[PDB]
């Protein structure tokens, strides 16, 4: 559920 | 390899087309070919490389998680269904590991060693940490975790010396290192502390930024805040 | 091929796992392996085959349309950018044609000739029409269009004799043949007439259906109605 | 824009 840096 | 006969500029052009067409495997193959020309990558080119492989491995990671969940359910009053779930999870896992090994190979031969500016060196060391982190997610491992940690730490040390606290590369590195602490290293307190300090130090530097840079930095700060809300 | 050593039942099981993981290329490869075992396919297995290849070719078609649009824009005061757009559109096009040829090859060797029941024969002939239609979308062609038309027409003739007007296979066939008329054959009036008649004849037969069959049929009828609204 | 049968 933790957000990492966007693929973009 | 198969891109050896194509011009560097043509590979970059086609990577951009592949992105527009959401053909991320092609995009990654084109960018691998461009890296293998042996010249350093510009900022835009580094971002194309990152976008391509993040999308490829992101799809593999999502598939691996679906299959791993099915496999764990089968191993609970669960009826025996044979080796197929394990076999197919292993197939996806092996392909995922192969993509990570490919990226790590490009970084080691020879992107990192030629990267002297902070923006490029931090970018590549963050990538190294990220792809070791993806290997760690499927590993059953201590050495992989330490390799991720070491790459992130070197990137952190450079970023703190050479970049302002709002720099989007520095912010995204801190974000991903905090995810490493929480999800991989069993260190939720370190994750929370890093995310909080990163957010607060960026807040205090926003006044120095243009409208466009403010938008860039606050977008990533919101991800730090979203994680803090989840974690606390 | 590469699936020759895997049990038929294991290929089917893995196709279902691949679907859950949204790994449609794997799903298609597993289903190709299952077809090549040489036994007829059950209803569920036919649907797995169709889902897998529809998703694979659907992504190729969407990518091809993006690239074709960029290529047409470049051919208008447009600055010359070299052969790369055409080359990459051709690459995607060739891969798309290869997938269509693969599906058509499975149908010809030997799914269609062994399909004697209306439900299986109509299903496969519709697939034949669909994959010739996808070839026609990129063709620059009369013979491809006639092959699509012929397959759809044979499927229509069987479906009208052997299936009720609400049968979801019959409805989906009529839907896709109407799209063929509108988008491929330059026959919008035929498209509209087919969609209207199909919808109206299904309406009149809904009273014979269970709650679940009513839901199945009305879902497809809504697509006929959506197209009629777009086309008129 | 024309809708064909769902992939499913
Ligand atoms: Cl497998
Ligand atoms: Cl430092
Ligand atoms: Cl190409
Ligand atoms: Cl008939
Ligand atoms: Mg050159
Ligand atoms: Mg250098
Ligand atoms: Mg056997
Ligand atoms: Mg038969």
């Amino acid at each position: 559920r933790s957000r990492s840096s966007l693929a973009t | 390899g198969a891109m050896g006969s194509m011009e560097r500029a043509s590979l970059i052009q086609k990577a951009k087309l592949a992105e527009q067409a959401e053909r991320y495997e092609d995009m990654a193959a084109f960018m691998k070919g461009a890296v293998e020309k042996g010249e350093e990558l510009s900022c835009e080119e580094r971002n194309l490389l990152s976008v391509a492989y993040k999308n490829v491995v992101g799809g593999q990671r999502a598939a691996w998680r679906v299959l791993s969940s099915i496999e764990q359910k089968s191993n609970e009053g669960s009826e025996e269904k044979g080796p197929e779930v394990r076999e197919y999870r292993e197939k996806v896992e092996t392909e995922l590991q192969g993509v990570c090994d490919t990226v790590l190979g490009l970084l080691d031969s020879h992107l990192i060693k030629e990267a002297g500016d902070a923006e490029s060196r931090v970018f590549y060391l963050k990538m190294k940490g990220d792809y070791y982190r993806y290997l760690a997610e499927v590993a059953t491992k201590k050495r992989i975790i330490d390799s991720a940690r070491s790459a992130y730490q070197e990137a952190m040390d450079i970023s703190k010396k050479e970049m302002p606290p709002t720099n989007p590369i520095r912010l995204g590195l801190a974000l991903n290192f905090s995810v490493f602490h929480y999800e991989i290293a069993n260190s939720p307190e370190e994750a929370i502390s890093l995310a909080k300090t990163t957010f607060d130090e960026a807040m205090a530097d926003l006044h120095t930024l243009s409208e466009d840079s403010y938008k860039d930095s606050t977008l990533i700060m919101q991800l730090l805040r979203d994680n803090l809300t989840l974690w606390t």
